[PDB]
DNA sequence: CAGTCCCTGTTCGGGCGCCT
DNA sequence: TGGAAGGCGCCCGAACAGGGACTG
């Protein structure tokens, strides 16, 4: 007995019909039983093929988990509400998240199942359960209350948080608390034991207000860029300077102060390119003058929250991993490189899905807004394994790329 | 006053629109028999009414021989209508295998007696259904009739149908978590450990349950009798197997023919092991008319042969057995083709398959091997809902290689080498450093946008050089052509530097195929040397050989 | 620079198979 | 006769999309 938030779609919009995608028979028995247990709780209800709707779905275990959670796949939708939760119900970034010195993520998705949803909306909220071998055809549901993942959920919910919230925002006044989707992201300068009290604290203080929290800790201050960097050799080949200026050509679209010329002197013959070549005083120069240059920031890149973020990796080989976010090309609002996650050296789908998720989380502390990635990675065997590595409660966005390594400029 | 049996679905129109006026068919009288004597019955039952003419709708309408049987079946063309009529979300999903299904003590499988006719319509929807009943003469004009039920031929019949259906269902199987119900449209096939006795009382005790709903469970259905046929099978106690393929014997094929022979075989390649589809499929390739006559070629007649003889012997697959493993093995066919087969025990196949597709313009062994890996993992999900140990003819080392190499993200699930040949293979591999004493060439081709006239050509560190004149050729084709051309005239250990991204990527990703046929003498050649170093410098920096070769190019 | 062309990849719609 | 549907699969080609280089 609540009052339910109405919401339309953006205008000139239309919900989402998107194919469920084939489930392992574990995680359509686990998808069986949450769903179960949430409707005989009134959370979701069954619905028929009338409801032209749909949205995939599926399950996961959070990191160190062990229990199933339920998953749903609102990408589409949430594009289509973008209005909603972009310009009327939205929320502040805090610009001090990144700078503290410790950040958990806590799991408060369950408050969301407290308020009731708009009835004109439930229609949206369509999703069918697949069976194995299509013994059955699929049940059908949708959503009765504000649905996990759901970007309208967070928004319409805002009041009763910010009001949970007051109380420690009081009693804890300096402790920066952010909200994105289903997550609530916390931190402090305190210290370890200190910030890990706190958050339990945080946590009681969300129990008699009705709510549970099945933590990620985050140091957002211990995090670095990748800069790129040039090489250091006692004798130089003429492949060796080939090598340099195709890099440091490409290198200079971002920093334009990157000079070719004296070492382009060096290349000037038809030369084999084992052969050695010692460097003129110019272009010993024009090589210093470069590598201090790459030293700097690059000139006026600035964050532009009107604009989408842009996240490429390449695959370095060797377990590494390099990425850059950005919003125009050549401007990069930052640059890094991870090694020896999870699956290094064996599972590099793994990997790459270890890395679009710390890459998206960094960019929900840093900017509060998920990246749109370019993955490194053909579409079938990403679609086929993906959901298997995945353990966080929002999905970002990505499309799939083909670019060869004519050049390696962003790690050595 | 009508009564009502179960739960109604709603339904709409595209909204603002509205409904089927269209004239009938001159329909022969022969069918207007067939079809005005059920048709009649209909009304009877509640299945049809009489309809005054304030219901301005008209859509034609027809019947077809229901196959294997002497009694006809009646359809009503809806296309108007539903262009209309609003989208649903079908809820049937695919379709069962019989390799999914597990080892059942007894089984049974039973139809619903005319089940789209047991399913209430929607009260307000059912005036667009309007339709006319043909006559001997055209003097008498026949009857007008809206359907209080679920017309066969509409488009919203089909969800509604397997929706409702699965509705009632559902308490029966809550009640009785052991036995197996597979629903698909009306066909149900229940099987359970139970005692054939205690088993049979269940069956009927369902066809009770179906009944409250108003649904009729005739004599049509497989008691005792394996085998049962069911969605094209026959099923035994411990095997199945395809209800056997006819193939057509045409003397002279058309485009038609082929069609029907390439499905054929591609339905019986679930189970036969081998088939292959390749050759036949290449004589549809741009051709206009199903009607037209085509040739057979000595390529596709052998296919067809070899394919023959692998239908000839009957095979048969097995049913699935949840406490052991799931493994799939593939075969290389050569030419882009590739075979499986996926099996628990040895040499006893759960179900067989292929992969035939070509995808990209220049390809590997390899990336079709992952592509086949990740079709039959998709399969397999959907049918056992697991993921099958794979056994692959790549060496360990071959696929370490490529795959922490590669510069994309790729992986095969867990999997072990098996030794049966062809092996499949890297042909060729770039060096990672540039070839001590081994002689260099700068290599670089142009070419006129408007002559489509152009230079391939390169240049040594030891003085040798070349150009050569092209014609009705392009920028990316004489870049290719400069480096086979420094392949062609060079020894067994080569570095060539391009300045082209686009050639330099094709090769860099270690094609075994190309369709280009530059590309292929490319490969043929890469394949020969012992040692080949590739580098890429960007133009017009004042670069070495690459600016003398770019001179000699443009000139 | 914008405006082409080349090329290569995806998506879609149409034919056959098979079930109901 | 010639004609309906929904679902899954294949194979094809024709359409659209989008990156890179060269040119007005
Ligand atoms: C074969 C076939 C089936 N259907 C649907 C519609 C039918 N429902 N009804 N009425 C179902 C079932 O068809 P079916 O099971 O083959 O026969 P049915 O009509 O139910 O009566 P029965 O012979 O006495 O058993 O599939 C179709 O729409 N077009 C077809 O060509
Ligand atoms: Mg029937």
């Amino acid at each position: 007995p609540i009052e339910t938030v109405p919401v339309k779609l953006k205008p000139g919009m239309d919900g989402p019909k998107v194919k469920q995608w084939p489930l392992t028979e574990e995680k359509i028995k686990a998808l069986v039983e949450i769903c179960t247990e949430m409707e005989k709780e009134g959370k979701i209800s069954k619905i028929g093929p009338e409801n032209p709707y749909n949205t995939p779905v599926f399950a996961i275990k959070k990191k160190d988990s062990t229990k199933w959670r339920k998953l749903v796949d609102f990408r589409e939708l949430n594009k289509r509400t973008q209005d909603f939760w972009e310009v009327q119900l939205g929320i502040p970034h805090p610009a001090g998240l990144k700078k503290k010195k410790s950040v958990t993520v806590l799991d408060v998705g369950d408050a969301y199942f407290s308020v009731p949803l708009d009835e004109d909306f439930r229609k949206y909220t369509a999703f069918t359960i697949p069976s194995i071998n299509n013994e059955t055809p699929g049940i059908r549901y949708q959503y009765n209350v504000l649905p996990q993942g759901w970007k309208g959920s967070p928004a319409i919910f805002q009041s009763s948080m910010t009001k949970i919230l007051e109380p420690f925002k009081k009693q804890n006044p300096d402790i920066v608390i952010y909200q994105y989707m289903d997550d609530l992201y916390v931190g402090s300068d305190l210290e370890i034991g200190q910030h890990r009290t706190k958050i339990e604290e945080l946590r009681q203080h969300l129990l008699r207000w009705g709510l549970t929290t099945p933590g990620y800790e985050l140091h957002p201050d211990k995090w670095t860029v990748q800069p790129i960097v040039l090489p250091e050799k006692d004798s130089w080949t003429v492949n060796d300077i080939q090598k340099l200026v195709g890099k440091l050509n490409w290198a200079s679209q971002i920093y334009p102060g990157i000079k070719v010329r004296q070492l382009s002197k060096l290349l000037r013959g038809t030369k084999a390119l084992t052969e050695v070549i010692p460097l003129t005083e110019e272009a010993e120069l024009e090589l210093a003058e470069n590598r201090e240059i790459l030293k700097e920031p690059v000139h006026g890149v600035y964050y532009d929250p009107s604009k989408d973020l842009i996240a490429e990796i390449q695959k370095q080989g060797q377990g590494q991993w390099t990425y850059q976010i950005y919003q125009e090309p050549f401007k990069n609002l930052k640059t890094g490189k991870y090694a020896r996650m999870r699956g290094a050296h064996t599972n590099d789908v793994k990997q790459l899905t270890e890395a679009v998720q710390k890459i998206t989380t960094e960019s929900i502390v840093i900017w509060g807004k998920t990246p749109k990635f370019k993955l490194p990675i053909q579409k079938e065997t990403w679609e086929t394994w993906w959901t298997e590595y995945w353990q966080a409660t929002w999905i970002p966005e990505w499309e799939f790329v083909n670019t060869p390594p004519l050049v390696k400029l962003w790690y050595q | 006053v009508p009564i009502s049996p179960i739960e109604t679905v709603p339904v709409k129109l595209k909204p603002g629109m509205d409904g089927p006026k269209v004239k009938q068919w001159p329909l022969t009288e022969e069918k207007i028999k067939a079809l005005v004597e059920i048709c009649t019955e209909m009304e009877k039952e509640g299945k049809i009414s009489k309809i005054g003419p304030e219901n301005p709708y008209n859509t034609p309408v027809f019947a077809i021989k229901k196959k294997d049987s002497t009694k006809w079946r009646k359809l009503v063309d809806f296309r108007e209508l539903n262009k209309r009529t609003q989208d649903f979300w079908e809820v049937q999903l695919g379709i069962p295998h019989p390799a999914g299904l597990k080892k059942k003590k007894s089984v049974t499988v039973l139809d619903v007696g005319d089940a789209y006719f047991s399913v209430p319509l929607d009260e307000d929807f059912r005036k667009y259904t309007a339709f006319t009943i043909p006559s001997i003469n055209n003097e008498t004009p026949g009857i007008r009739y809206q359907y209080n039920v679920l017309p066969q031929g509409w488009k919203g019949s089909p969800a509604i149908f397997q929706s409702s259906m699965t509705k009632i269902l559902e308490p029966f199987k809550k009640q009785n978590p052991d036995i197996v119900i597979y629903q698909y449209m009306d066909d149900l096939y229940v099987g359970s450990d139970l005692e054939i006795g205690q088993h049979r009382t269940k069956i009927e005790e369902l066809r009770q349950h179906l009944l409250r709903w108003g649904l009729t469970t005739p004599d049509k259905k497989h008691q005792k009798e394996p085998p049962f046929l069911w969605m094209g099978y026959e099923l035994h106690p411990d095997k199945w197997t395809v209800q056997p393929i006819v193939l057509p014997e045409k003397d002279s094929w058309t485009v038609n023919d082929i069609c029907k022979l390439v499905g054929k075989l591609n339905w019986a390649s679930q189970i036969y092991p081998g088939i292959k589809v390749r050759q036949l499929s290449k004589l549809l390739r741009g051709t206009k008319a199903l009607t037209e006559v085509i040739p057979l070629t000595e390529e596709a007649e052998l296919e067809l042969a070899e394919n023959r003889e692998i239908l000839k012997e009957p095979v048969h697959g097995v049913y699935y057995d949840p406490s052991k493993d799931l493994i799939a093995e593939i075969q290389k066919q050569g030419q882009g083709q590739w075979t499986y087969q996926i099996y628990q025990e040895p040499f006893k196949n759960l179900k067989t398959g292929k992969y035939a597709r070509m995808r990209g313009a220049h390809t590997n062994d390899v990336k079709q091997l992952t592509e086949a890996v990740q079709k039959i993992t998709t399969e397999s999900i959907v049918i056992w809902g697991k993921t099958p140990k794979f056994k692959l003819p790549i060496q360990k080392e071959t696929w370490e290689t490529w795959w922490t190499e590669y510069w994309q993200a790729t992986w095969i699930p867990e999997w072990e080498f098996v030794n049966t040949p062809p092996l499949v293979k890297l042909w060729y591999q770039l060096e990672k450093e540039p070839i001590v004493g081994a002689e260099t060439f700068y290599v670089d081709g142009a070419a006129n946008r408007e002559t489509k006239l152009g230079k391939a050509g390169y240049v040594t560190n030891k003085g040798r050089q070349k150009v050569v004149p092209l014609t009705n050729t392009t920028n990316q084709k004489t870049e290719l052509q400069a480096i086979y051309l420094a392949l062609q005239d060079s020894g067994l250990e080569v570095n060539i530097v391009t300045n082209s991204q686009y050639a330099l990527g094709i090769i860099q990703a270690q094609p075994d195929k190309s369709e280009s046929e530059l590309v292929n003498q490319i490969i043929e050649q890469l394949i020969k040397k012992e040692k080949v170093y590739l580098a890429w410098v960007p133009a017009h920096k004042g670069i070495g050989g690459n600016e003398q070769v770019d001179k000699l190019v443009s000139a």
